RNA sequence: AUCUAUAAUAGUUUUUC
RNA sequence: ACCUCUGAAUAAACUAUU
RNA sequence: AGUAGUAACAAGAG
């Protein structure tokens, strides 16, 4: 009734009339925006020119009568002279002040509610813990981390959806919730917020603080989730780490994504240990995530992993030997698998590595709304069973088994700009781009998987690309039906076992990626790096090769098998690639032979990049390296044999070693040093003599050099760009 | 959304030179597939047109040339090595006394 | 209020601008014409800035800064930073670059606030600041007045004509070059005593105009920035060196003093000082861009670094190259006119070119 | 001993000490006076650059054009801008078949976002040249002035609300014989009817002036304002330019922060791994030398021609109305210049449009040089530039062709034993090339300059500089190995930002809280940012602690206020109460961090919403930096130099737009959290709501019939007042 | 595992003779 | 002359916050 | 005069 009065009483004047008539309801914004000119260019210099104004400040007519003109001083609070363009008045800061001071008052009882996030944030700070402060070198990383969790299952078009059906039900447009996460947070909200006495827009903004997820790239250290985002400036700096852990309440899933981490670099870190076993052990007592020990955690978490299970089985705990993959918990009731990278080429036009598991397989799929049997041979799916509940279960569960199945049809059905790195240019795992890919639209993949006719067995039914329930064709190898954990011995290398013989995990299994942890890990130990990200690990080692240099190089001089050995190496070893530690090994070895036997020739710098690589079991060839590679985020990062390098690099006018773009420290120079330009850690049965010398002829590659005989000198393109004489002992 | 009439004529003069018509410009592009162009014009671009590096030694760098003139002078708001200050003995801290009072 | 006297009048410039008039009804006077357009007239380089350098590096005997208080340490790292921070405070608070910031702080917002204040008005600003004794007394100084012209100020860089009247006992005949803008006059003989006796010496007052603008009084007022400029750049390198340390090495670095930065040049050769003295030296020459800040550093500083960049790329033994170097020189000594504070950051990039390539 | 900062250097690298090379600390360097001069200048520039190409005269305008299209070779390292089209075309030939789809994809993106656009997505940003004034003007005044315009001129297609139609009516009044406006002077309304080439002329034209505060430049430059009919269009095309550009690796646009430095640093250490050990890896900091003052608008309109085959008609029209609009552009003079008598002391202003015909005697001798150069080209007040991108536009479309540039670097296109790639940024590139010696180093950087020279982009020789990869500067990004902090940069950030007293305190610890986490601010140096902040937050507010005696005008209501309160910590220090922040509680708003010892009257009062500075409910009017709004919320007065103008009329329209705006609001609730959409006029949509409205209350109940034909009667009242 | 909400404000970056 | 008014908003991308 | 620097301010408008 007021706000039709209102109107009447604006469409009988002129001006207004016009406006309400003209201006459509998209106009109405632009008029809402629409201003004679805010000329305001630098605020900081007019904040600071008007606040030795008398009136800076505008302020409700109605302060005319809800505060005097003059305080007890006599000091004027408030003018008559009206803004620009409105009409507030200018009023004084002091009369902000006198407000605060004999203003009426209200009860202040709602606030919490509303800004309940702030407060959390409070009570958070205020509960939580403080450990001590460690100084280390610190290897902050670039990723997209959470700032404002918002809702789990929701993303911020879906949040702003359901907070408009919560909040403006009428305004909703032609929004239909679909999601079932949207219908369970709906009528939550719907009961929680009934009959609150809050505004509607006020209400809006608490949800929108509550439910739409935010999400950023920050230079990171330990858990990136969103607790301990708020405290990165507290908890992480440049050369410290401040342990702490969050007084609230910890989401469980955050607590199984940093186990999964956790358990995962431990697993890898142990199996190139000499006892793998005790190793893990050692390991996992001395871990903690997010102030819990791991042990505890390990004991009550039900969670699904290769490596989460074998650091269970290591401690005598039950174990259900399953994982997860696409929604669905998948287990290996027979047969093996060997991984193995193999280069595919993409619907789209893409080239890109997928770790193909090779042998026969079967498995049991089971999810939230479907299950199934499946068997597959490498890169084939031989059969698939499905017994879902409605069509949209059952087609979820065929594309999770088409994509598991890396049928060379699935890859080849890709379409559309589908892209398989971040926005950060950081590779995605090629199978998750897959499945959401064909989890938004199947119907291409559909129709190039095939179709099959149905011998009609046990009256399990066929399935067409369009989701029906045929009975004479189907698609090629499915078919469609009708609706534990175990006692387990691992072995010395983390071969578990089961009671009747047959073997149910191993440290191949584990998965090769490189993940973050939601929740701060924090290992004691010796090493606090143990167990950290590949970057870390490569600055801390040859940090502690840099630190220990001394009795590092007299072990080196007498001893050098206790050097190979010490177990500072082996996080660095679990970066090689398996197949070439051997040969990297027994090269450098046969390199530092030869460096010893040759007088003179000792380069420090050469002596302490190449000594990490010596830590694995020798395996001889006759293979020449120019470089070794490093799995650094997947990609093998390449170490020079000579001169620097994008992961080593040593420079001669600071005598400061920086590794990864991060500082190790700095050398000192031996009295042993070879000021001579003579090399013999270089090639692995050749001497570097001296610079270009074309007596002998035109320059040939390291990689033909076995031809070669006792003292023929020769020229060599080896390194970056570089032609030297080498000579053959 | 059709270009007619004066957005027309611009269009037909916002095109290389030996183009008369937006249309004839569009035809040309369709049909256009890359044979060698960059090729023969790399060949034609005179040897003149290049990028020299010229190596910078450690006695490749000169001095910078400060310039000639009458000396500089003193152009700072308020004296800094040569200012001097009468001082008293007031315990209150900054800014709280009548600055006509303590001065 | 000063009264509008006849000296004040013409010190002030007022009425020294020309009567705004259309084209129409001036179009025919003869001398008629653009404004004077050219470049700044150009100037070479003398001693008196460097001494002045050196000066503002000095410890001195007051503490210059009462920085307020914080919140109460919790965490560990909070006690850290909390010693790190009486270190720096230690050391920057009694520098003679921080009595240069707090002045100049007092000058423009004294400045600032009087020209919104009293747009038409001449006010008398006596230049006043505070400081602690070594014994811990407050002690509150004036080096001179200000007289304030009117400040109708439209644009940020309308010029407010104000005057300044401030003591001092340097004889303007040693260094007559310096104080060409200057009138300076004889108001008194001081007594000071060196060791043991009364010496007298004649106690001059250093009067000129000169003027500044709204955007000027606004990073004058904001001058306090350069001890973040200074202390985080010091505080960098203490975390850099600990990083590889594996411990916190601020006592190290204040106390011991075992590691030294170049920071300066004597006959000798180059002389490396301990970290408060860089943290000193970062100070004075981030107060030095405040307080001469001109288009001219800012083009040699955008333009030097990429020299600074080149010779960086010499000493790493990544075999730098240039195209047009000597283009470069010149985009260079295109901003070396006139500003003393430029010419002097030209004379030390010489300095730095020859003993960072022998 | 003579005190050298620069020294430093000789022991920390100067990526490690880059901060100490920005003297931010002092006020930037700013324009006094016109921007003529500047604008003339480039106008006489671009048209250099371009001399030796075909002039025309337009035939729409009468403006004399320059194409410097397919024009002679170049013979010497002079910036030029004889771009040929074949090399720009087969550039982007090239583009298309190392990553196949992306024009294609890139496109269907672009429809979408064309057929949704709305047409108020004008109103984002400051300002936008209004032909109808013949100045700048607020971007949501000068669309509403545009749109009553064409209301009156009979052109009604934006009244759909999308961006398309409004872009369909620009077109349309092209094509009007006669365009009329309203005038207003000293306050009445005067109509004038402009003619066919006058509004074309007005419609083509980019207002000029001088950017002020910038650092690092010694003298000052030109920048540009674009007018009211090409907004959408340059929105659309930089939309398919941000889509090509966003499935791009080497594009440096548009990433920004961390995800820009971590994109970078993948892509460099992607070359380098991709780089045989056995070869050379040289990197080169490259600039160009007036990019866009040598691209040309007709090589964008090609470009955008070969991204958009095999598309709809109307998406290829609809993308190239804008390089031809750009092609046309006439460039506004500016203020024009003051001359001063000394003999007679008097000064005046001469407009900018006087300049086609003034006699040359007042000015001097480089002003009379530019005036003799620029004359040909003036026509109605402004000055004809066909060539050149003016300022900061198209910058992705520029990303766009400098990442074909470097994605012609591959060995299936060098065909030889070097090849390069790099990093692109509108003109900013850094470029990476390998080869087996030097020799072939030297050849790919000139391959590499000769190709740039075909495609129109001048390499800046004495700004490049080329060294070992490892180190590269970037978009001011300066890469050690990994890109290394720089606090100066950020430095003019922290302090008083000037919003109020709540949001510049929430602004000065989220400030000092994000250079900790990004640019290495110690937890030292951050107590000490976090002290200086409070003492200058409490000298500008004049809000210094109760227990002081500071003498200011507050201090004596902020002493009563201390006298009366009982717990002292609960105080903001806005209200001259303590600091308790710290490190550990940076992220944390001060309403909350000390909201548990406040009194309870003292809070009461603050956070009470019926109070007169801020418009069981809580205080609300854009709340940025304020979390919880109390009376601390205030708003500042606006400029008041408005109401000596002509213009002051635009504040009693205000005034009724901001009272239509809050009596529809009060009919749809959700209208300010979500833009309302809609063709119905707003008394009719108003209207309609309360009839359904009315209908649903008497249908449950809510209301008794009475009431609701009380509500049908004052709704047919204001249908008939509606016609009327 | 993925992850450019929308909008507003402020700040930052983006030079010829 | 009194009197009266007024102290001055480029583009794009990004970042921060709401 | 001074600020300042390629053009201005040294009050403007009514
Ligand atoms: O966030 C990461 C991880 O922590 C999270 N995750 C893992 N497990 C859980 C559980 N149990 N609950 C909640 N969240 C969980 O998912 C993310 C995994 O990321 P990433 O590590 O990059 O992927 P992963 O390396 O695990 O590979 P993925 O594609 O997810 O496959 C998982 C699992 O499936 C095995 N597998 C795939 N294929 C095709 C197989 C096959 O043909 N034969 C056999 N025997 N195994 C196959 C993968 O190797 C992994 O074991
Ligand atoms: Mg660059």
């Amino acid at each position: 009734m007021e706000r039709i009065k209102e109107l009447r009483d604006l469409m009988s004047q002129s001006r207004t009339r016009e406006i309400l008539t003209k201006t459509t309801v998209d106009h109405m914004a632009i008029i809402k925006k629409y201003t004679s000119g805010r000329q305001e260019k630098n605020p900081a210099l007019r904040m600071k020119w008007m606040m030795a104004m008398k009136y800076p400040i505008t302020a409700d007519k109605r302060i005319m009568e809800m505060i005097p003109e003059r305080n007890e001083q006599g000091q004027t609070l408030w003018s008559k002279t009206n803004d620009a363009g409105s009409d507030r008045v200018m009023v004084s800061p002091l009369a902000v002040t006198w407000w605060n001071r004999n203003g009426p008052t209200t009860s202040t009882v709602h606030y919490p509610k509303v800004y309940k996030t702030y407060f959390e944030k409070v009570e958070r700070l205020k509960h939580g813990t403080f450990g001590p402060v460690h100084f280390r070198n610190q290897v902050k990383i670039r990723r997209r981390v959470d700032i404002n969790p918002g809702h789990a299952d929701l993303s911020a078009k879906e949040a702003q959806d359901v907070i408009m059906e919560v909040v403006f039900p009428n305004e909703v447009g032609a929004r239909i919730l679909t999601s079932e996460s949207q219908l369970t947070i709906t009528k939550e909200k719907k009961k929680e917020l009934q009959d609150c006495k809050i505004a509607p827009l006020m209400v809006a903004y608490m949800l929108e603080r509550e439910l739409v997820r935010k999400t950023r790239f920050l230079p990171v250290a330990g858990g990136t989730s969103s607790v301990y985002i708020e405290v990165l400036h507290l908890t992480q700096g440049t050369c410290w780490e401040q342990m702490y852990t969050p007084g609230g309440e910890v989401r469980n899933d955050d607590v199984d994504q940093s186990l999964i981490i956790a358990a995962r670099n431990i697993v890898r870190r142990a199996t190139v240990s000499a006892d793998p076993l005790a190793s893990l052990l050692e390991m996992c007592h001395s871990t903690q995530i997010g102030g819990v020990r791991m042990v505890d955690i390990l004991r009550q978490n039900p969670t699904e992993e290769q490596a989460v299970d074998i650091c269970k089985a290591a401690m005598g705990l039950r174990i259900s030997s399953s994982f997860s993959f696409g929604g669905f918990t998948f287990k290996r009731t027979s047969g093996s698998s060997v991984k193995r990278e193999e280069e595919v080429l993409t619907g789209n036009l893409q080239t890109l590595k997928i770790r193909v598991h090779e042998g026969y397989e079967e498995f049991t799929m089971v999810g939230r709304r479907a299950t199934a049997i499946l068997r597959k041979a490498t890169r084939r799916l031989i059969q698939l069973i499905v017994s879902g509940k409605d069509e949209q279960s059952i087609a979820e569960a065929i594309i999770v088994a088409m994509v598991f199945s890396q049928e060379d049809c699935m890859i080849k059905a890709v379409r559309g700009d589908l892209n398989f790195v971040n926005r950060a240019n950081q590779r995605l795992n090629p199978m998750h781009q897959l499945l959401r890919h064909f989890q938004k639209d199947a119907k291409v993949l559909f129709q190039n998987w095939g179709i099959e006719p149905i011998d009609n067995v046990m009256g399990m039914i066929g399935i067409l690309p369009d989701m029906t329930p045929s009975t004479e064709m189907s698609l090629r190898g499915v078919r469609v039906s009708k609706m534990e954990r175990v006692v387990v011995s691992i072995d010395r290398f983390l071969r578990v076992r089961d009671q009747r013989g047959n073997v149910l995990l191993s440290p191949e299994e584990v998965s090769e990626t490189q993940g973050t942890e939601k929740l701060t890990i924090t290992y004691s130990s010796s090493m606090m790096w143990e167990i950290n990200g590949p970057e870390s690990v490569l600055v801390n080692t040859y940090q502690w090769i840099i630190r220990n240099w001394e009795n590092v190089k007299i072990q080196w001089s007498q001893d050098p098998t206790m050097l190979y050995n010490k177990m500072e190496f082996e996080p660095f070893q679990s970066l090689v690639p398996k197949a070439a530690r051997g040969q990297y090994s027994g090269f450098v070895r046969v390199l530092f032979q030869q460096m010893r036997d040759v007088l003179g020739t000792f380069d420090t710098v050469q002596i302490i990049k190449l000594l990490p690589f010596a830590a694995a079991p020798p395996e001889q060839s006759r293979m020449q390296f120019s470089s070794l590679t490093v799995n650094v985020r997947g990609s093998g990062m390449r170490i020079v044999v000579r001169g620097n390098s994008p992961v080593f690099n040593y420079n001669k006018a600071t005598k400061r070693l920086t590794v990864l773009g991060k500082d190790a420290g700095a050398l000192m120079e031996d009295p042993d040093e070879g000021t001579a330009g003579v090399e013999s850690a270089v090639l692995r049965g050749f001497l570097i003599l001296g610079k270009e010398n074309k007596r002998y002829g035109p320059a040939l590659s390291i990689n033909e050099l076995s031809n070669l005989a006792k003292g023929e000198k020769a020229n060599v393109l080896i390194g970056q760009g570089d032609v030297v004489l080498v000579m053959k002992r | 959304f059709e270009i007619t009439g004066t957005m027309r004529r611009l269009a037909d003069q916002s095109l290389p030179p030996n183009f008369s018509s937006l249309e004839n410009f569009r035809a040309y592009v369709d049909g256009f597939e890359p044979n060698g162009c960059i090729e023969g014009k790399l060949s034609q671009m005179s040897k003149e047109v290049n990028a020299r590096i010229e190596p910078f030694l450690r006695t490749t760098p000169r001095p910078l040339r400060l310039p000639d003139g009458p000396p500089c002078s003193q152009r700072s708001k308020f004296l800094l090595m040569d200012a001097l200050k009468l001082s008293i003995e007031d315990p209150s801290h900054e800014g709280e006394g009548i600055p006509l009072y303590d001065a | 209020n000063m009264k509008k006297t006849s000296q004040l009048k013409w010190a002030l410039g007022e009425n020294m601008a020309p009567e705004k008039v259309d084209f129409e009804d001036c179009k025919d006077v003869n001398d008629l014409k653009q404004y004077d357009s050219d470049e700044p007239e150009p100037r070479s380089l003398a001693c008196w800035i460097q001494s002045e350098f050196n000066k503002a590096c000095e410890l001195t005997d007051s503490s210059w800064v009462e920085l307020d208080e914080i919140g109460e340490d919790v965490a560990p790292i909070e006690h850290i930073a909390s010693m790190r921070r009486n270190y720096f405070t230690a050391e920057v608070s009694h520098c003679r670059a921080t009595e240069y910031i707090m002045k100049g702080v007092y000058i423009n917002t004294a400045l600032l606030n009087a020209s919104c204040a009293a747009m038409d008005d001449f006010q008398l600003i006596p230049m006043i600041s505070k400081c602690r004794t070594k014994e811990g007394r407050r002690k509150t100084n004036l080096y001179g007045f200000i007289i304030k012209g009117r400040s109708h100020l439209r644009n940020d860089t309308d010029v407010v004509n104000f005057v300044s009247m401030e003591f001092s006992l340097t004889d303007p005949r040693l260094e007559p070059h310096k104080w060409e803008k200057y009138c300076v006059l004889e108001i008194g003989d001081m007594l000071l005593r060196t060791a043991v006796g009364q010496v007298s010496r004649p106690m001059f007052l250093y009067v000129r105009t000169n003027g500044t603008s709204k955007i000027k009084m606004k990073w004058g007022m904001e001058m306090r920035r350069c001890l973040l400029q200074s202390l985080q750049q010091i505080e960098s390198m203490i975390e850099a060196e600990s990083s590889v340390k594996e411990k916190d090495l601020t006592k190290e670095f204040f106390e011991n003093k075992s590691e030294t930065w170049p920071i300066g040049e004597s006959p000798k050769g180059v002389e490396e000082g301990s970290i408060g003295k860089v943290c000193r030296t970062l100070l004075a020459k981030s107060v030095f861009n405040s307080l001469y800040a001109s288009p001219q550093l800012e083009g040699f500083s955008a333009e030097s670094r990429k020299l600074l960049l080149i010779v960086q790329a010499l000493r790493d033994n990544l075999e730098p190259g240039t195209f047009d170097l000597e283009g470069l020189y010149e985009a260079i000594e295109e901003c070396l006119i006139n500003d003393p504070w430029v010419l002097l950051n030209a004379s030390w990039f010489n300095s730095f070119l020859t003993h960072a390539l022998r | 001993m003579d005190v050298n900062p620069t020294l430093l250097f000789l022991k920390v690298p100067v990526q490690n000490a880059i901060s100490t090379t920005f003297p931010y600390t002092g006020d930037p360097p700013y324009s006094h006076g016109t921007g003529t001069g500047y604008t003339m200048d480039t106008v006489n520039r671009t048209h250099k650059y371009s001399e030796k190409g075909k002039w025309t005269t337009n035939t729409e305008t009468g403006a004399p054009q320059l194409n410097p299209i397919d024009g002679p070779l170049p013979e010497d390292n002079e910036p030029s801008g004889y771009a040929q089209t074949d090399c720009v075309l087969e550039a982007m030939a090239f583009l298309e078949e190392s990553h196949p789809g992306i024009f294609e994809n890139s496109c269907l993106e672009t429809m979408e976002i064309v057929q949704q656009t709305r047409v108020d997505k004008l109103t984002q940003g400051r300002q936008t040249y209004d032909w109808t004034l013949n100045r700048n003007q607020p971007a949501a005044t000068a669309l509403a002035n545009t749109i009553e315009v064409f209301r009156s001129n009979g052109l009604t297609a934006n009244e759909s609300g999308r961006l398309i139609d409004f872009l369909k009516d620009v077109m349309d009044s092209m094509d009007k014989e006669e365009m009329e406006i309203t005038t207003h002077f000293q306050i009445g309304k005067k109509k004038q009817r402009l003619n066919k080439r006058s509004y074309l002329i007005r419609a083509l034209t980019l207002n000029t002036m001088t950017k002020d505060a910038e650092r690092g430049k010694l003298k000052r430059r030109a920048i540009a304002t674009p007018g009211m009919q090409i907004r959408g269009f340059v929105y659309f095309v930089e939309a398919l330019a941000r889509s090509i550009c966003e499935k791009l690796e080497q594009s440096g646009l548009p990433v920004g922060g961390n995800e820009k430095k971590a994109k970078l640093a993948n892509v460099v250490r992607k070359m380098m791994t991709n780089s045989q050990d056995t070869e050379l890896s040289f990197t080169i900091t490259g600039d160009n030398t007036k990019w866009n003052e040598n691209q040309n608008p007709r090589m964008f309109l090609a470009m955008i021609t070969y991204i958009t085959r095999n598309q709809p008609e109307w998406f290829r029209n609809v993308l190239s109305i804008a390089p031809i609009m750009f092609s046309n552009k006439m460039a506004r003079l500016g203020k024009g210049y003051m001359f001063e008598s000394k003999s007679m002391k008097l000064r005046t202003q001469v407009p900018a449009e006087m300049l086609a015909n003034i006699d040359l005697k007042y000015f001097n001798k480089s002003t009379r040089e530019k005036i003799e150069k620029i004359r040909p080209l003036l026509i109605d007040g402004t000055a004809s530039l066909s060539p050149g991108m003016m300022m900061g536009m198209f910058n992705m479309l520029s990303t766009v062709l400098g990442v074909s540039i470097l994605n012609l670097g591959q060995k299936k296109y060098t065909k030889t034993t070097y090849w390069w790639d790099g990093l692109q940024s509108s003109d900013d590139f850094a470029l990476i090339v390998n080869a087996p010696n030097h020799e072939g180093i030297q050849a790919g950087v000139d391959r590499f300059y000769r190709t740039c020279k075909l495609v129109g982009i001048n390499m800046s020789k004495k700004k490049s500089y080329i060294n070992r990869t490892g180190t590269f500067e970037f978009t001011s990004f300066f890469y050690r190995y990994g890109f290394v902090a720089n606090f100066s940069m950020e430095l003019p950030s922290f302090g008083v930002s000037g919003i109020n007293e709540s949001a510049d305190m929430s602004v000065g610890v989220t400030v000092i809280k994000n250079n900790m986490i990004n640019n290495d601010l110690g937890p030292a140096t951050a107590q000490m940012a976090l002290q200086l902040f409070i003492k200058d937050y409490r000298y500008t507010y004049r809000c210094h602690r109760g227990d002081t005696q500071i003498q200011t005008r507050r201090a004596f209501e902020l002493k009563k206020l201390w006298e009366q309160t009982r717990s002292k910590a609960g105080l903001l220090v806005s209200d001259g109460g303590p600091n308790l922040y710290n490190i550990r509680n940076l992220h944390i708003p001060e309403v909350c961090l000390k909201w548990e010892l406040m009194d309870e009257d003292y809070q009461g009062r603050l956070c009470n919403p019926m109070n007169p500075f801020v418009s069981n409910a809580v205080v609300m009017p854009s709340m940025e930096y304020d979390a919880v709004a109390t009376t601390h919320s205030w708003i500042p007065k606006r400029n008041r130099s408005i109401l000596n103008t002509s213009q002051r009329g635009i504040l009693e329209d205000e005034q009724m737009y901001q009272k239509c705006c809050n009596l529809f609001e009060k009919f749809f609730p959700s209208s300010s959290y979500r833009r309302p959409v809609g063709i119905s006029s707003m008394v009719e949509a108003m209207v309609s709501r309360a009839r359904i409205d009315a209908r649903i209350d008497f249908e449950s109940g809510r209301i008794k019939k009475e009431e609701f034909a009380e509500i049908m009667k004052i709704c047919s009242t204001i249908e008939e007042l509606r016609r009327q």
